[PDB]
């Protein structure tokens, strides 16, 4: 349900957004025992919140991923998330 | 000229207060336990008809610790084999009895050693916690669905609380929250992985050869805290084909940047939830409002539905931030908030508007929001006669905030000044509980026209008994320091001759937002001391006390063991000035924070007090827990408030004790205020050559509440008092 052009959950919000200006496809498949050369990771991960807190220490501003790009939070989210609710923080320099 | 209220009277419970506890099960029906049968009463008229005969479980073959009937009256849950854990918590065995089938359910039972069980709020669904994992039963007699696989003793807690959340945040063992119709089950997960263990001995029965070392994750001020994560599971789409999916709802960004807590969980509608989070520096909290998303299956929490709450002069809320009561559509909500004058009043919020509008004002405070209909909000406050120590039920018209009417002040003015209320399912009827100054009175009312259909219980039998004993009187009044009123109460012996000079015993607690001066009627050992030993027993609410606004309450911010100690001394002086107090005979005593204040007073050098008893005292704030302590003190690092931490300890006053008689009492198994604190007190006292009395209680907790231990501690304290006052 969460991987669709019409979807508006954390996947298109913070993970992977494809072009709306080109013809587009989305295939879900399973690797059956036949081929053996692809290997499983520990668990499926995805980002469920990616936000900025501005310097006023009050305002939260979600960071949406753009088509054909990576979430700005890639810099701080591990390749595989350790446990189901983990959270990450990186303080920003005044320029940043 | 009758007999007095004696210590034996107090301990053996010879004069007992009757209660009347009911349980509403609908808009006009409640359950009572008359003569050990459960009956259902119909408020609309008068009738009453047996719901469950006492004989039903003559055949159980188990001592039955507790029961709970499901919302639809179809099933009853039977709790036996209760084995205690902390305070609010335990382990037990459970059996479910089908009321239709009149049979015990024997297939697929709830496992032994279960930590907690709740019915859903409307069906007969079951959520229980066992080995720290959540399990849901939809139909009571089919396999439970396991919700979490992650629970682990003393490390991961799913759906139940760890020590500190239990004691200082939720005041419960449960950390489950059903949605109104039981569709969703929201739960918390606590992680104590990096939280330090407190360890202590448990000696148990005389036959246990090697004592048991009890280990509890417990964060002390500044130490590493537990972490929290929040989940919601849809219980209607559970299945045995598939592990349940718990959607995690993540805390706001302003919380994620540092240590935080989850401090409130309130459902708004069948599909709207509100979460309140609090920063570890309890200056700052945020409410998040999350809607369920029928398509994606997740939970959407729009920013700008968030609501920030800050305190510029202390902490948020009285103890935690206050909970919201939503309207029926869940687009607006009412919430107790402290206003510009620093008095706590009801605020009316829109879920998408930052600003809120106050619906009550005044130099008095709203105690709690009790019920909310479309037309009226029912709330309890201490407005009447400007007494912070009284309580009454008010209702305010939602279309005209000027139309506020008082449902209890005129009911019985000289007898009833302390009310609490229990409302029927749609605020159709309500029961009023009166706690003092006269004997407790329990009545029933309909809220349609506020008519008082019935007197549930009046304590006539008790009144009868008390006629034939010399009871003490109670005075409740105030004094004026720096153009401000500070209330006190006194328990005065029978035949109180204003001319003679009585010994005085200060009863102290004095902790932040406390209140020992109230209108409640009590039968306790202060009654014994007054009735039998002709000794005046007094309490006083000085700086940093409750229900009088933040000018008084926040007065002790960042600086415990200062103003409230000073003020308890000042009150003994002020009591002297009244001229019926023999100032060569003032004791002071207190348990917990009151033990801390007692100790601090005895070590003050004031020379006002002859002796004191300190039961389970805090001695040094770096010993107590993080949540409570840091609320009032911040961190004990030197970047923060370390100076006030170290300046404020009992042990550093050891020398001064040479001027006073001191009795120090502590249970060996107190998981709350550790024996450690007193061990440190007695150590400092030994180290400066001060003599004192002491008493340990083997295996008792913070309550010293077990029968034998309780009569023992009061007997011992009685002897110490009678001796210190050189009375027969």
């Amino acid at each position: 349900s969460d991987l669709s052009v019409s979807s508006a959950g954390p996947i298109s919000q913070f993970n992977y957004k494809q072009s709306f200006s080109n013809p587009t496809c989305l295939i879900l498949a399973t690797v059956p025992h036949n081929l053996t050369t692809i290997t499983k990771p520990l668990k499926y991960s995805y980002i469920n919140k990616c936000s900025r807190l501005l310097s006023d220490d009050r305002t939260e501003v979600p960071q949406l991923v753009n088509a054909n790009q990576y979430s700005p939070c890639v810099s701080i989210v591990p390749s595989t998330v350790w446990e189901d609710g983990d959270y990450y923080r990186k303080q920003l320099s005044p320029l940043e | 000229s009758r007999k007095t209220y004696t210590l034996t009277d107090y301990l053996k419970n010879t004069y007992r207060l009757k209660l009347y506890s009911l349980r509403w099960i609908s808009d006009h029906e409640y359950l009572y336990k008359q003569e050990n049968n459960i009956l259902v009463f119909n408020a609309e008229y008068g009738n009453s008809s047996v719901f469950l005969e006492n004989s039903t479980f003559d055949e159980f073959g188990h001592s039955i610790n507790d029961y709970s009937i499901s919302p639809d009256g179809q099933f009853i849950l039977l709790e036996y084999n209760y084995v205690k854990q902390w305070r609010h918590s335990y382990t037990a065995s459970y059996d479910i009895y089908d009321l239709n089938k009149r049979q015990l359910i024997t297939e697929e039972r709830i496992p032994n050693n279960t930590q907690w069980v709740t019915w859903s709020p409307v069906g007969h669904k079951l959520a229980y916690v066992w080995n720290n994992d959540i399990y849901v039963k939809i139909e009571p007699n089919l396999p439970s669905y396991r919700i979490t696989w992650t629970g682990k003793e003393d490390i991961i807690y799913n759906g139940i609380t760890d020590w500190v959340y239990e004691e200082e945040v939720f005041s419960a063992y449960s950390a489950l929250w059903w949605s109104p119709n039981g569709t969703f089950l929201a739960y918390a997960q606590f992680n104590d992985t990096e939280v330090p263990l407190i360890e202590y001995s448990f000696y148990s029965d005389e036959s246990l050869q090697y004592p048991k070392t009890v280990r509890v994750p417990y964060p002390k001020a500044g130490a590493v805290n537990p972490t929290v994560k929040f989940f919601v599971v849809n219980t209607d789409s559970l299945s045995s084909v598939t592990n349940a999916t718990s959607i995690q709802i993540t805390a706001p960004a302003s919380m994620l940047i540092g240590d935080h807590y989850l401090c409130d969980v309130t459902w708004a509608t069948q599909e709207r939830i509100s979460l309140q989070w609090l920063r570890r520096i309890q200056n700052y909290s945020v409410m998040d409002i999350c809607d369920y998303d029928e398509s994606s299956g997740r939970w959407n929490c729009l920013v700008a539905r968030q609501h920030i709450e800050m305190s510029t002069t202390g902490w948020v809320g009285r103890f935690r931030p206050s909970e919201p009561h939503f309207t029926l559509d869940g687009n607006s909500f009412y919430k107790i908030i402290s206003n510009e004058e620093g008095y706590r009043h009801i605020c009316y919020f829109q879920i998408d508007k930052k600003d809120c509008t106050f619906i009550t004002k005044g130099t008095w405070e709203v105690i709690g929001i009790e019920a909310l209909t479309s037309d009226y909000l029912y709330y309890i406050s201490n407005e009447y006669k400007g007494m912070p120590g009284g309580r009454n039920l008010y209702k305010i018209q939602l279309s005209d905030y000027t139309k506020v009417t008082c449902l209890s002040c005129e009911l019985n003015p000289e007898r009833c000044q302390y009310y609490s209320v229990s409302f029927s399912k749609e605020a159709k009827y309500y029961q009023l509980r009166c706690s003092g100054p006269g004997l407790p009175l329990y009545t029933l009312h309909s809220s349609v026209n506020d008519k008082g259909l019935r007197v549930l219980e009046d304590n006539s039998a008790l009144d009868k008994m008390l006629q034939n004993v010399q009871m003490p009187s109670k005075k409740l009044d105030f004094i004026i320091l720096n153009e401000t009123k500070f209330w006190y109460q006194m328990i005065l012996p029978p035949h109180f001759d204003k001319s003679k000079k009585y010994p005085l015993l200060l009863d102290v607690y004095a902790g932040p937002c406390s209140q020992k001066a109230d209108t409640v009627f009590r039968l306790n050992w202060a009654t014994y001391l007054a009735s039998t030993e002709n000794i005046i027993v007094a309490s006083f609410d000085g700086r940093g006390s409750g229900y009088q606004g933040d000018k008084i309450m926040h007065a002790i911010n960042r600086r415990l063991g200062t103003f409230e100690v000073e003020d308890q001394i000042e009150a003994a002086r002020q009591f002297s000035k009244m001229g019926f107090v023999d100032n060569k005979r003032i004791a002071i005593w207190g348990w917990s924070y009151g033990g801390y204040v007692t100790s601090m007073v005895l070590g003050s050098g004031s020379g006002v007090f002859k002796c004191g008893i300190a039961v389970a005292p805090v001695s040094r704030w770096e010993y107590y827990d993080s949540v409570y302590t840091e609320r009032y003190m911040g961190l004990p690092t030197p970047e923060d408030n370390l100076d006030h931490y170290r300046n404020s300890t009992v042990m550093s006053r050891a020398e001064n004790f040479k001027q006073v008689e001191y009795l120090l009492i502590h249970g060996t198994a107190d998981d709350n205020v550790h024996f450690q604190q007193s061990a440190q007190i007695s150590k400092a006292l030994v180290d400066v050559g001060v003599d004192f009395q002491a008493m340990w209680y083997t295996d008792e907790d913070h309550g010293i509440a077990s029968s034998t231990a309780h009569q023992e501690i009061y007997t011992h304290m009685s002897h110490f008092i009678k001796q210190c006052f050189s009375l027969p």
